[PDB]
């Protein structure tokens, strides 16, 4: 008949071979298969969603894992807290979908999107230096260091949720810091410390690669 | 308006839950739907008295502060939200148009975390912001119909992310408001 | 983008259960079999998918022995086999596989089994609470072909890899450790955070 | 020659595989089909005939099996019989060749029907409640609540027979009682004693899954 | 009519068989066809000296109640029925122009139940609706011809499923006729 | 509606007959070997399939061993084999299979042998009554390949599938059980119902 010969690697089970292989149930119709809202095709898309970033990972005590999810701010060209700009490695980014979907991963690459929300009373003012470092440089001696860098001057008092996008990471990484400006100014009547809640992201040009479980 | 997964509910009035205080030591509130709507009402007398159903909602949720009060609510639907006890009782699993307090907000009674929930339908409560957060959720399940009293399709979370915070003279409790309207119910099967 | 598609998150099949035979045995289809799998499907609510099941025997030492094997598949509703002589074995719609341990490894394919348009896997009610009813993939039964006892003892690896995986309703990645197959329930007393921490 | 290597799940024997086998006779020409009337190509036309559904599944005795077939109607408001609408599960259902092919399904969904018919005396008149509960209702209490429902008023002395069409079923179930609207009436001479034939079908819309011996 | 299976019989008078007296004791009837005309008439003659035979037939049913007489017959033909016994004797197996009497009308001598053969086709005879019930068969066979003397094509059953009722003084016994009369009939094989 | 045709209500290969050498047996074909499979062929009158016989042959054990066998044919109206060394079995006409015990199952097909147009379940006459003349598909003759006697016991399965089914006449669904291969009578006084009971 035709002629073929058996090529080296026959006989071989690989587990990720994507073979076709015969039904169990060839005259099966499965139930056909209706618009459930909210279909997801793409991880990235689930990569895309702000979600918040434990900052204050501090506290570990069972009572108090809720205060985590937000760091004080409360009552002068002080630092209020420092993260890196790491979504896989351990630390605050652990908590977002981001850096948890990073640990099914061994590459990523792109730029981040990080987000504070300030949640104080509305009579409430004042400002904020959030700068970022580059990769390699070193945390900033003071805020006169801090705001020759990359950052914005965020004031509550107007704008109550500010955006710093990081420019681009990959797998030193960078620092993110934020910095008394001035200190906090309430009128009489109002509470005397707030929070801040960090909400992280990823930009649309975030991709991974090498699946790693 | 957040739509929630983008899609308009396709194919009947405002109905007002009794209002929640927020405290310094509130956890949370979550409420089964449609469940919270089964035991009152016009619509939870079709509910109890009917085989099969289906219904989106738009979920409006309120808080009345003033300026001298700072703090922040999450608000999201969570379709298909189980339980995770330290099985269930009936009163924790099926609340009526009264809530239950989350014991482990961190978790949220079903070991996942808090910090994730934004991957859902949700809103920001910040009350220096907004007082105003509204849902429209369509109909989420696996099949066309389901029945109103053994399965609940989503839970609406409520958690304070932020401490409540006051100074002493003000009022110290926060009322809560939910408005619910359901919007293209359908129902089947007169029993 | 296209590293992160539902079908390669959930492509590379994985060993979800092992079956001893030192004369026959049950293993009801689960795919929380596999370790590691249970959190990653965790992520949606619903799924949609066809399986590939590959059946890797050999002895408790790796040896190939000259022995014959029927693995039946029982569809969901049908009964099982109670001995190594019921008549079940026999029954023409369990559908059967018969290979020798030295022949390639069986390699069958089970389609989306569910009367519902989608596996869900939380089910928030009672058909006693969250037993989703409806998530039934079926059983396979595994025995060596003959009347009297088998002259070798037997290990019987499966490998599941699904193909044409799609996902609905995206929701919170588990972070407690899980306690049982069936309910979410966590230890409430040893609550853990997320992840690591610092001292400022 | 051409190269090839033998992929996992060969040598193996699929006893639902439709692999073409060797014929065992080549040079043979089996005789050609003739046309024999009645020609069977879907079971589902085999469901769709009405069939005798045995409500009265009371009596076991052998010189009385075929007193099966029938339920007795003779001399207010009361209950005739009840039977659930369930083709597959035990009961009533199993007599019907619908209710038969049921087992040798898992699965099936659609539209019932079943009619009944009076066997009285031409001269005999009278009136029947025929309820349908819709799945998860209970038996009502009586004819009042019966009424209220999914019913239809039958007179047997202007029509000898009725249909009552089950709106779907799937594999609670639900449920169908005959009431007594008014007594049984009948003229001096005629028999005091009648009896009602159910024959139970299945709609167009009815299929089946997942043949199962 | 009910054009048995939807075919009419393709490529010739009425006779009337003895009427059967349906009582309250009465179980059931069945004549073997074409054995039944076989002994009797023309139509006979030929099957007796012929070796092959193929023809349909034209079955008509009648019941001669009054108005208070009360019962249901269901009269049908089912090709190929063999009869079971608790080997049948000759008399059993191909009765002549007299039929049979059942037995066991519940499994109809078969092991088949009587519930079942509305499958066939068939006629109600309810006396209060209907006294005549007339049915065409065509020919049934996996051959063009076969033997009429050593081969039944079909049964023709007739079983009371309600039994007769009537008042005391009114007549017990109500005759039952068949008219048969053959259609598009063939012979061949003078013997 | 592609669930319930005749193809797939008849397809699924089921195991008709077993065969037992502890040196050669006739097994003359019957799809009643098949012990669920009468009831369903029953509910129509007359028959037209296609035959796939699959012959998995093994020790008691199960074990393969390396031993030659033949599987023959002999059609209908061909005289059978009388001992291990009759000419039948060297006959051309009697079409064979020479496979081991360690190739896959020998796979053949047997087309339509009845000289009628169709296979018919009933003969309601006389060719000794009941008795279906050309019904007989024909005869499997197994048989160790060599003239001295075989070192170790076999047990060779056969498994059939009909393909290309067509039917006629359907009819009421046997409901007593069945006592005798070739005529239908049941037990008369232990007569059952169809079905379960009640009270009221």
């Amino acid at each position: 008949g035709f002629p073929t010969e058996l090529k080296p690697g026959t006989n071989q089970f690989l587990t990720t071979d994507d073979g076709v292989s015969a039904p169990i149930l060839p005259n099966f119709h499965p139930t056909p298969c209706i618009h459930i809202p909210g279909e997801v095709r793409n991880l990235l898309e689930l990569c895309q969603v702000e979600t918040i970033l434990e900052v204050n990972n501090v506290p570990t005590n069972a009572t108090s894992l809720m205060e985590r999810l937000r760091f004080p701010v409360s009552a002068k060209g002080e630092l209020c807290a420092v993260f890196r700009a790491d979504p896989g490695r351990n630390g605050p980014w652990q908590s977002t979908l981001l850096g948890q979907l990073c640990g099914y991963y061994t590459q990523w690459s792109g730029s981040l999107e990080v987000t504070f929300m300030f949640t104080g009373s509305f009579m409430a003012t004042g400002k904020m230096l959030i700068a970022y470092t580059p990769p390699g440089g070193p945390l900033p001696k003071d805020r006169a260091t801090a705001m020759l860098g990359t950052h914005v001057i965020w004031d509550f008092g107007l704008q109550s949720s500010v955006t710093l996008v990081i420019p681009w990471i990959s797998n030193t990484t960078g620092l993110v810091s934020i910095w008394y400006q001035t200190n906090y100014v309430v009128p009489i009547g109002a509470p005397n410390t707030a929070y801040i809640i960090a909400l992280a992201a990823a930009q649309k040009n975030f991709t991974m690669k090498l699946c790693k479980d | 308006i957040i739509v929630g997964y983008g899609e308009w509910p396709s194919y009947n009035r405002f109905y007002t839950l009794d209002t929640k205080l927020w405290e310094k030591s509130s956890k949370g509130w979550y409420w089964k739907f449609p469940d919270v709507l089964t035991e009152t009402g016009v619509f939870g007398q079709n509910a109890q008295f009917h085989y099969l159903y289906r219904s989106g909602f738009c979920i409006h949720v309120q808080c009345n502060a003033s300026k001298f009060h700072q703090g922040a609510l999450l608000v999201a639907v969570l379709p298909e939200y189980v339980i995770g006890t330290v099985h269930p009782p009936y009163k924790q699993t099926q609340p009526g148009a009264d809530g239950f307090e989350l014991q482990h907000p961190y978790v949220l009674d079903a070991g996942i975390p808090i910090s994730q929930l934004t991957v859902c339908p949700h809103q920001w409560i910040n009350l220096r912001t907004n007082n105003c957060a509204t849902i429209i959720v369509p109909y989420i399940n696996a099949l066309p119909f389901d029945s109103a009293l053994n399965h609940c399709n989503f839970g609406l979370l409520v958690v304070p992310i932020s401490p409540l915070d006051y100074d002493q003279g003000a009022t110290p409790v926060i009322p809560i408001t939910i408005t619910l309207a359901p919007m293209c119910s359908e129902f089947a099967g007169l029993r | 983008t296209a590293e992160t598609t539902l079908d390669s998150f959930f492509s590379r099949a994985g060993l979800v259960g092992e079956i001893d035979l030192p004369g026959y045995a049950n293993w009801d289809i689960d795919i929380t079999g596999y370790a590691q799998m249970r959190r990653k499907v965790e992520l949606f609510t619903y799924m949609r998918f066809d399986a590939e099941f590959t059946f890797v025997a050999c002895t408790p030492t790796g040896e190939v022995v000259p022995q014959l094997l029927q693995y039946m598949f029982v569809p969901p509703g049908a009964p099982k086999p109670d001995s190594r002589e019921s008549l079940a074995w026999q029954t023409a719609t369990n559908p059967s596989v018969f290979v020798k341990l030295s022949d390639p490894p069986a390699q069958v394919s089970v389609p989306f089994m569910s009367p519902a348009s989608a596996y869900q896997w939380f089910y928030d009610g009672y058909p006693e609470y969250g037993a989703m009813p409806n998530n039934m993939m079926g059983t396979f039964s595994v025995r060596t072909v003959g009347t009297s006892k088998s002259k070798y003892p037997l290990v019987v690896r499966i490998y599941m890899r699904m193909k044409h995986v799609r996902a609905w309703i995206p929701r919170p990645m588990r972070n407690q450790n899980y306690l049982f197959k069936a309910n979410p329930n966590y230890a409430g007393n040893s609550i853990k955070p997320t992840g690591a921490s610092r001292t400022a």
